[PDB]
RNA sequence: UGCGAAAGCAGUUGAAGACAAGUGGCUUGUCGUUCGUUAAAAUGGCCUCGUC
């Protein structure tokens, strides 16, 4: 013996924007749910240690969002102004936002009534405010006083490190992530700067410029840094000292960036870029920063975050716009006591049972019970699907006869055959066995077609489908020579 | 399984793929919107392409196909290939707007060193859809 | 210093009579139900069922007593034809007893290495006769054929042996003149036969020990009215069997309705549900069983005391014989014939016990796909004419025009397509919409994988629809790193309807890891160099491009494409194309690729083309010192092969020529007209003739000899050459047609012959233990 | 193996400088450097010699010293350094390596030693060499490279002890000891004409194999295993065959016998002290394509054998293939003495010429397969039946039918005798693309241009076609379009392809309208027999009547 | 049936015998009949092992 053929379901053929594994699990996103705000959501930042919660920031109000749930948790609304950047500690454990009247303050997780310490940065609104990634105590805050400090929060009082050297509105901070003494910085006349903490911190030893006023610096490696200014973006690296790559597939300036590394994913590292247009684009680091896929919102997006490498759950893409509101696209990953005893200590163990199949079609057991007019008329049923239609168009075709499976029709059933097949006629992949299949029935009804009045106007209108197709193919064959011109 | 029996073939993840595709180797002009259509083939925005792309007048397509930089066109008609190929029931309607774009530019992708390998989606998804003319002719007939 | 060597089996070669017997099976099972004796037309085989192995061979070139019986040149008409278990010579006390068809009786030392004499005796009474035996305690019969309408005769003989230690002696107890279906009881006490005895065709029982039963009668007692006026296709019997005891007979006619008759008052009850002819149909042991099979592939038992059915749905082909074998039925017989290719008579024996139904130990014959018919290969019968059975009314027909065809007219190629897969080194064979993985070591089959999007196991096929044609292969390559299958085949649509004027042919890549013995798809490229165009040449490239992983098709056009599988796309796609529209359009395209990674020989018909690689267009001259980049031939070129970067060598549809590359001009030249001329299909010479790496190549001439007017007997020689025709190192004739010959990487050549053999162009304490195991048992 | 010829310490250096390889005293006193000559003074050195040495940087420079210190001299700045002893004799092989790594300690008479170039570290002396005939260098081990034409062949490394290929090998007295791109091995020349790549594993070569370039003076390509060896009797270098990233144009090779030049790479700007002029620069050799173009050295007489099998026994064993017994045309003497037969006093007549074909191996006066074909015998009966007599049937009838005909269809163009014109056009397989593409737009306007429309593609390949009806005149394919409009699948498809290679704005208004309207009811009458193509109850109450 | 290209090219088609039916002969039909030419129709449709 042997066992049944699955009855094949032929699907469509090498169409264009073919389907990609990238963009399979980012097209698996779904249930873009918008959220209203107060303001323009100017910054996003996550939760790095245990990935399941982010920070958004409207103005004079930080929310945090937890991804179990999707909405909001907890508010931080002590700020005298409007509030700028929000971002984490490496352990997870304390939010620091940098607000516009200068005192930046940093809080603890889910306790807003304690605020653990208010730095008082500079007149001038403390712009963004970030972490050190290796070292927990050490706090970069670049407000526009054209210069930026390293505060450590255990001695508070005092500028740990006085980082000038920036001439127009410092604006984005990044640590280079292997070597913990290189600082990158980033301002509003492009010249990407760096500098050695050790040092006394007031010359970068290398710049790097971006032409366009530089809008976001990130790192990605210890060797290559991603930044962007102005309509495209630029990725340097600094072992080479260089500008190797530079996307600019965009309309406006691009407002952020992110990376992603070493999540569950067939691309295994991705950068993402919210660009001030409605589209947040990400782009593909292995293979010379490609583009890959694109989302679209209702307004410009002014930033945008996705989850963590090790999320465990609710996997996350959000993007606050600047007209009010922020998108969230998801994706989600005593009598029996033997009966599962399954085989430890026994000697000689034995293992045939066959998996259930999954349950088959209606005209699949149709035509493995050979019933064949009964597998066209279960066929034709309004339920069914075009692929699946088409697929047992082409089994009666090709293993049993079409005149067999029409051999005992009337006037009435005959109907829904030339009905699909007037929608079917149009179309690029069935138009062949709808050619056929009326040919045979119209060799097969004939005397029924003089008799009966009903299916002569479906011979009609088919006669006129079948000249609006041919004027189509043949317009089409024109455009096939013309491009035979052209090449 | 049984140790007698031909295998049952499978069609698993297989690409079915048609040979013919392949991969590689006082302004006085007219007021009418193409730089819509620009800055809408620099990103992909499928909103506002069928918002330019659901017009049919003949002129209003020749203005702007004209006023139109040659050297994105290319993948315009890219693109309205992959619409003509998901749906061919308003085909003419665009297949205007895919020939006019090579009546006012051809010789700038002529000297393309490489038409074929980036026009091959277009002119495979043509010859799908006419080289089905003689049993069409035999049902008409 | 080379030397040919048979090393691999054949079919299983069974009484393949015209309906002159009912038990075309003659395999065996001995006595200690543990061991499958079962013949060969090469070997004799016994398998042990409970491990499914040859746990020995009686080879027939191993030993010189039975080799010049049946192993000469012409008149190997010697065949056997039933093999006894109780022996002969002094009896009662475990070898056996082949039975041949003029009755050269051999007993052959069964357990354990087999000595240089067996016993032999050519029986006494033989002029040309020998149909089965009969044995019972002792007492053992012989039933004979002989001399009209061509109807032949049966005689039967009583057997024995002793008092005079080499001679048997018989006895002539009856006979019957005319007989055209005759069948034994499976326990071997009672025959029937028919006998045409005009007031119709009658039936007769006789019982051949004692005369316990004997009966005759017209079958138009057995006939309804509703068989006496309509089609002859239900008055024709087409299958019979007996019951044990002798009082249940079974016809089972050729529409499909088995007729069981008592034979104690000849009355008749009607198990009908074979919609196509019956075949196979035999009782159990007791009578209460009709097991049956017939056109399509199901092997049906039916109970009778309630005419009720068990089904087994898919056996790969359809039923010729099977009936039970065990000590009280716990083992069903079944020789299947796989009936999708209209070429060879290719059986495939398997038994199956009866307690779930599954198989045991299927051995087959090699599979090849000759593109005709062979040596009296007709097709079973049905009740329709069509492409893959015969009709009852064009049964002697189609044998005189099959028969007068091969004698009359030049076409007698029909050779096939193999490879060789280059990691473990067995042999793949194109079956129709199949591969069939043969090793020729052990000379068994791995497994059998169906490769396309055929019906062949979905549906049995049936009266009318055996018309429908499953897609056949037509060519596959290996990747020549052993890892992919480039596989392309062809469709049929089938007709009465308008798709009916194209054929779809479809390419397809097939990838493995050695853990898995079958292959999974990759890629289905539909459609490939146009629409309903041919490749008919493919070439996989050596390990220059993509460490040979370049699959580059050829055209029936003259074009080229290049496929090349990558690393950021893991999927198979192509990198190069090139169509030029020759308004003439061969099929005699060929191909050779150079091992270097630099040219395309492209072999188009009088057109030798050297492409260069790196534009896949023609080559281009810029020295101007002998740049010639084409051949033009005295004929159409078939055949272009390169042995390394020198010489070429080039078969023409008439000579062929071997061409130095470095200097090109004619370095040898030898014509072949006397042995092909149209005789060959354009484009099957590049099957036959092949290379090697270093020990030249190998021609193959083809003979049919010429009786004292030409005849059916085939001998065939291969020359082996050496280095662009430097000399005729090996000249070796075969006595039996050959098909291919082709370099397996072990550095030897493999041939195939049509009596499906395979080949190799070769270079107190121990007295007391005896006793002890002696007597435990 | 051979391949076209062409112009008619460096291989551890640096180029294109004033100190840019060692050059060597050539018809000079000591040493100089390429300046296409800086600062390379010998001390000590040249007592006979007219060869040089350096350290492959001009970081030390060396001579060939009759004290045998090759280690410093006027190296860069052009004052000496610390100069130690390395040979004893006249030291042209004894160019050492930068700093205590290895030297040659060689001389004029076999002898060797251990030595070192910046310090004297030295090792065990274990020469026991007799008069040689080869000492090079060699880096299979770091090696003096000592064989003989009397007792001696090594490569003997003394810095691990190391006999390479260690034999008592006998040379000859040769000037062409290359060694080879692979390492493994020395270009041998063990005569005049005679070299071959010596392997010195066990001291083996491929094969001596003759050559059209005897070797006088051969150097190894850096590309791969080849050697350029010229002739000093003449004024090219054959790139002889048997690293390939980066080709080699480099100066690692010295061999330049050309026109007057000694020991040069390819860019032979700086040939001996004065800056004589350079050749060809020299390409890479990788590929197998080339040796398929040419390759030297070639053959006997190769004319075709057609050699058939033995006379073996297939007696009763008969074929009968074709329509007769196994006697078929073989005569190739008897052939050209049949062509001479005919060239001879009876080549006026045409009966002498028909029995002429009939002494010859005569067919049924029309077809192939009468396998009597040599390219020689094909041409010089082509000469002597058209000469002047195409007044005979026989010969011209079984001669259109034949491929071998090397490029003799310049009279094609010239003579038009009708039925002879239609078998040229349909049956002569060398046709070419322009003689073609001329007879078509030629305006004879008929069944001929229809069937050589049908041969043109049925050939030929469709982008050389376009190429070669670009580049001709817009009036003949006006006048061709003409003819289309005033009155046929073959004449359509190069309608197809002259509308293509037309150009694009190169055109009228008037006779595109022309074609138009032809194409219009081209168009209709195509659809219209396609259409002839594809087209190839009971009532309550009646009336009836009955008989009587 | 033969060639060939997936399209098309050239050409078969009889002789005898047996048996049956229908009206002693005579008309019609079938061939497990011979020679020669390369030359639809019996109500009958494919198993279990998802189960508590």
């Amino acid at each position: 013996s042997t066992a049944r053929p699955r009855i094949i379901t032929s699907k469509a053929p090498l169409l264009p924007q073919q389907t990609t594994p990238e963009q399979r699990y980012w097209r698996q996103y779904t249930s873009a749910q918008l959220v209203k705000e107060h303001n323009s959501v100017t910054h996003i930042s996550f939760n790095p240690q245990h990935p399941h919660d982010f920070a958004v920031t409207s103005s004079t109000r930080v929310q945090i969002f937890s991804s179990r749930t999707r909405q909001v948790i907890k508010t931080f609304s002590r700020f005298k102004d409007v509030v700028y950047s929000a971002s984490f500690r490496s352990d997870g454990k304390l939010l620091c936002a940098g607000d516009a009247t200068g005192l930046v303050s940093v809080y603890d997780s889910y306790n807003p009534r304690t605020i653990l310490l208010s730095i008082n940065a500079s007149t001038h609104p403390t712009h963004v405010t970030k972490f050190h990634t290796q070292d927990n105590k050490i706090l970069a805050t670049a407000s526009d006083d054209r210069v930026t400090r390293l505060w450590d929060i255990s001695n508070a009082y005092e500028p740990q490190l006085e980082l000038t050297g920036a001439t127009d509105y410092v604006r984005t901070l990044s640590f280079i992530p292997a070597a913990p003494h290189l600082v990158a910085t980033g301002s509003y006349d492009g010249l990407i700067r760096l500098y050695d903490t050790r040092s006394s911190g007031s010359t970068p030893i290398y710049s790097l410029n971006h032409d366009q006023p530089v809008e976001n610096v990130i790192a990605v490696s210890p060797t290559q840094i991603v930044s962007c200014g102005g309509n495209n973006f630029k990725v340097w690296d600094l072992t080479s000292n260089k500008k190797l790559y530079e996307r600019g597939n965009f309309n406006k300036a691009v407002t952020c960036l992110d990376y992603v590394e070493n999540f569950d994913s067939p691309m295994q590292s991705a950068l993402i870029a919210s660009s001030l247009d409605g589209h947040v684009k990400v782009f593909d680091p292995l293979d010379n920063f490609q583009v890959k896929f694109g989302w679209k919102f209702s307004g410009p997006v002014l930033s945008c975050a996705v989850s963590p490498s090790t999320a465990q759950g609710n996997r996350h893409l959000v993007a606050g716009l600047s007209s009010g509101l922020l998108a969230i696209r998801t994706k989600k990953k005593r009598m029996m006591r033997g009966s599962e005893y399954q085989g430890d200590q026994e000697h000689i163990i034995h293992n045939d049972k066959v998996r259930s199949q999954r349950r088959m079609r209606a005209f699949e057991r149709n035509i493995n019970q050979f019933k064949w007019s009964e597998a066209l008329d279960n066929a034709f049923v309004p339920g069914m699907a075009k692929e699946l239609t088409l697929t047992v168009l082409q089994e009666l075709r090709k293993r049993g006869k079409v005149r067999v499976a029409l051999y005992g029709r009337d006037e009435s059933t005959l109907e829904p055959l030339l009905n699909w097949c007037l929608k079917g006629i149009e179309d690029v992949r069935s138009a062949s066995i709808v050619a056929d299949w009326v040919a045979v029935v119209l060799e097969l009804y004939g005397n029924t077609l003089e008799s009966s009045p009903v299916l002569q106007e479906l011979m009609i209108d088919l006669k006129t489908k079948v000249r609006h197709e041919i004027h189509k193919s043949k317009e089409a064959q024109r455009i096939e020579g013309m491009l035979q011109l052209l090449t | 399984k049984d140790l007698a029996s031909a295998t049952n073939y499978v069609e698993g993840n297989a690409r079915v793929t048609s040979g013919d595709n392949f991969k590689h180797v006082t302004a006085t002009t007219t007021g009418t919107v193409t730089v819509i259509l620009s800055q809408a083939l620099q990103s992909n925005d499928h909103s506002l392409l069928e918002t330019v792309l659901n017009n049919r007048d003949e002129r209003v397509i020749r203005d702007t196909i004209f006023r139109l930089k040659p050297a994105l066109a290319v993948i315009l008609l890219e693109r309205l290939a992959e619409r003509i190929a998901r749906q061919t029931h308003r085909q003419g309607p665009l297949n205007v707007w895919v020939k006019w774009c090579l009546i006012i530019h051809g010789g700038y992708l002529v000297s393309i060193p490489n038409l074929m390998s980036t026009l091959s989606s277009l002119h495979s998804t043509l010859k799908r859809r006419s080289d089905l003319l003689p049993r069409l002719l035999a049902l008409d007939a | 210093q080379y030397k040919l060597s048979v090393v691999s089996g054949g079919k299983p070669a069974l009484n393949n009579l015209s309906s002159v017997t009912g038990n075309k099976n003659i395999a065996r099972l001995s006595q200690d139900q543990r061991n499958y004796i079962i013949p060969f037309n090469n070997q004799i085989k016994v398998y042990s069922v409970e491990t499914r192995q040859c746990v020995k061979t009686l080879k027939f070139a191993n030993n010189s007593l039975l080799s010049g019986i049946f192993l000469q040149e012409e008149e190997n008409n010697e065949s056997i034809v039933k093999i006894l278990l109780g022996d002969i010579t002094v009896p009662q006390q475990h070898l056996i007893t082949v039975f041949t068809n003029n009755g050269h009786v051999i007993v052959l030392n069964y357990k354990g290495k087999l000595v240089e004499s067996p016993k032999h005796f050519k029986i006494s009474l033989a002029d040309e006769k020998l149909a089965n035996v009969f044995h019972s305690e002792g007492n053992y019969r012989i039933l004979t054929t002989f001399k009209h309408n061509s109807l032949q005769s049966y005689r039967l003989y009583a057997l024995t042996f002793d008092d005079a230690k080499k001679q048997f002696e018989v006895a002539h107890q009856a006979e019957w003149h005319n007989v055209i279906l005759s069948n034994i009881s499976s326990n071997g006490k009672l025959l029937a036969h028919m006998c045409k005895d005009v007031e119709h065709k009658s039936i007769s029982v006789v019982s051949l020990f004692d005369d316990s039963v004997n009966l005759s009668f017209p079958l138009g007692s057995i006939l309804s009215s509703q068989t006496q006026s309509l089609s002859y296709n239900t008055r024709y019997v087409s299958s019979m069997a007996i019951d044990n005891m002798g009082q249940q007979l079974a016809v089972g006619f050729a529409s499909g309705v088995i007729s069981i008759v008592s034979l104690a008052d000849l009355q008749i009850r009607l198990l009908k549900w074979h919609i196509d002819s019956v075949l196979s149909l035999s009782f159990s042991h007791d009578g209460s069983y009709l097991l049956s099979g017939g056109w399509e592939k199901v092997m049906s038992l039916w109970q009778l005391e309630t005419n009720s059915q068990q089904f087994l749905p898919r056996l790969n082909g359809i039923i010729i014989d099977c009936q039970v074998l065990g000590p009280q039925g716990n083992y069903y017989s079944l020789i299947l014939q796989m009936t999708e290719n209209n070429s060879n008579s290719d059986y495939q024996f398997l038994l199956l016990n009866a307690s779930d139904l599954t198989s045991k130990l299927s051995i087959n014959g090699p599979l090849p796909v000759f593109n005709s018919t062979i040596k009296h290969i007709q097709q079973p019968i049905s009740a329709m004419n069509t492409k893959n059975s015969n009709s009852i009314t064009s049964l002697n027909h189609s044998k005189k025009k099959q028969s007068r065809k091969l004698i009359k007219s030049r076409r007698q190629d029909f050779t096939t397509n193999v490879e060789i897969n280059p990691i473990n080194k067995n042999l793949y064979f194109p079956h129709i919409s199949a591969v069939q993985i043969f090793d020729f070591y052990k000379n068994e089959q791995v497994n059998y994988q169906y490769l396309t999007s055929g019906v062949n196991n979905s549906m049995g096929k049936v009266r009318f629809e055996l018309n429908l044609q499953d897609p056949i292969i037509t060519d596959l390559k290996f990747t020549k790193d052993g890892q992919w299958m480039i596989t392309y085949e062809i469709e049929y649509p089938p007709n009465d309807l308008l798709s009916s004027k194209d054929l779809t042919h479809i390419l397809k890549f097939w990838t493995k890891n050695d853990n898995e013995t079958n292959w999974n798809l990759k890629t289905k490229v539909i459609n490939p160099h146009g629409i309903s165009v041919p490749i008919t040449k493919i070439l996989p490239s050596p390990r220059s491009v993509n460490n040979s992983q370049g699959c580059l098709t050829a055209d029936n056009n003259g074009g080229l494409k290049f496929w090349s599988f990558d690393s950021h796309e893991s999927n198979w796609c192509l990198k190069k194309i090139s169509l030029p529209n020759f308004n003439h359009f061969s099929n005699s395209v060929s191909l050779a690729w150079s091992q270097d990674g630099s040219l395309i020989f492209h072999g188009f018909d009088d057109k030798l083309q050297i492409l260069d690689f790196d534009t896949f267009k023609k080559f281009e001259s810029l020295e101007n010192t002998k740049t010639v980049s084409e051949f033009t031939l005295d004929s159409e070129i078939q055949t272009v092969k390169l042995i390394n970067d020198t010489n070429l060598i080039v078969a023409t549809r008439t000579t062929l020529n071997a061409i130095n590359l470095l200097r090109g001009q004619v370095i040898n030249s030898f014509d072949l007209y006397p042995f092909v001329n149209g005789v060959y299909k354009n484009g099957h010479m590049d099957r036959l003739i092949t290379c090697d790496e270093r020990t030249g190549n190998i021609a193959l001439v083809i003979n049919q000899q010429l009786t004292d007017v030409p005849t059916i007997n085939y001998k065939s020689r291969i020359i082996i050459f050496d280095s662009d025709l430097s000399t005729k190192l090996g000249n070796f004739t075969h006595h039996e047609y050959i098909s291919w010959i082709g370099w397996n990487y072990d550095t030897d050549f493999i041939f195939l012959d049509i009596e499906s053999t395979l080949g190799v162009v070769g270079t107190n304490s121990d007295i007391f233990a005896e006793q002890l195991h002696k007597l435990s048992s | 193996d051979y391949v076209q010829v062409a112009d008619g310490l460096m291989v551890n250096k640096g180029n294109y400088t004033l100190n840019v390889i060692t050059k060597a005293l050539e018809d000079t006193t000591d040493t100089s450097n390429d300046h296409l000559d800086n600062k390379a003074y010998t001390g000590s050195d040249e007592f006979l010699s007219q060869y040089k040495i350096k350290a492959k940087a001009k970081v030390m420079s060396i001579k060939i010293d009759t004290k045998n210190s090759l280690v410093i001299a006027i190296l860069q700045n052009g004052l000496i350094e610390i100069f130690d002893f390395k040979l004893t004799l006249l030291h042209s092989f004894d160019i050492s390596y930068d700093n205590l790594k290895y030297a040659k300690w060689f001389t004029e008479n076999g002898t060797e030693y251990v030595f070192v170039l910046c310090p004297l570290q030295d090792d065990k002396v274990c020469y026991k060499l007799l008069e040689l005939t080869d000492c090079g260098s060699g880096e299979s081990s770091p090696i003096k490279e000592l064989s003989s034409t009397i007792i001696e062949g090594f490569s003997f490394e003394n810095s691990k002890l190391c006999y390479q290929f260690g034999k008592l090998y006998k040379l000859n007295q040769g000037k062409i000891y290359i060694y080879s791109l692979p390492h493994c091995q020395l270009q041998q020349v063990i005569e005049f004409p005679m070299v071959d790549k010596l392997s010195p594993g066990d001291d083996l070569i491929s094969f001596q194999p003759v050559s059209v370039n005897r070797v006088l003076l051969t150097v190894n390509n850096v590309i791969y295993l080849l050697d350029l060896l010229h002739c000093s009797t003449l004024s090219q270098r054959e790139l002889t065959h048997v690293v390939i990233n980066s080709e080699k144009s480099h100066n690692s090779k010295t061999i330049a016998i050309g026109i007057s030049t000694k020991n040069g790479p390819n860019p032979t700007s700086s040939l001996e002290i004065i800056n004589i002029d350079v050749g060809t620069n020299t390409l890479k050799d990788s590929l197998g394509k080339s040796f398929q173009v040419g390759n030297n050295d070639s053959s006997v007489i190769l004319k075709p054998l057609f050699d058939d099998k033995d006379i073996n026994d297939k007696r009763v064993k008969c074929n009968d293939v074709s329509g007769d017994s196994s006697v078929p045309v073989l005569h190739c003497n008897e052939v050209i003495e049949k062509l001479s037969a005919l060239q001879d006093n009876d080549i006026t007549s045409f009966d002498d010429i028909f029995f002429k074909e009939l002494k010859i191996k005569e067919e049924h006066y029309t077809e192939k397969d009468r396998y009597i074909s040599d390219p020689g015998f094909l041409n010089k009966v082509l000469d002597l039946i058209f000469g002047k007599f195409p007044k005979t049937l026989t010969f011209l009838l079984t001669h259109p039918l034949f491929p071998l005909s090397r490029t003799r269809n310049l009279l094609s163009l010239l003579r038009d005798q009708p039925r002879l014109f239609k078998q040229a056009i349909v049956t002569c397989p060398n046709l070419p693309l322009n003689e073609l593409l001329e007879e078509l737009f030629s305006i004879r306007n008929r069944e001929l241009l229809l069937d050589i429309s049908f041969r043109i593609l049925q050939d030929f390949t469709r982008d050389s076609i376009k190429q070669e009806m670009k580049k001709l005149s817009k009036l003949d394919v006006q006048n061709f379009i003409e003819f289309i409009t005033s009155g046929s699948t073959q004449l359509f498809q190069l309608l197809s392809l002259v509308l293509d290679s037309i150009g694009l704005f190169s055109l009228e208004g008037a006779l595109l309208e022309n074609l138009t309207l032809y194409i219009d009811k081209q168009v209709e009458i195509a659809e219209r027999n396609t259409e002839l193509w594809n087209l190839i109850a009971l009532p309550t109450y009646t009336m009836e009547y009955l008989d009587i």
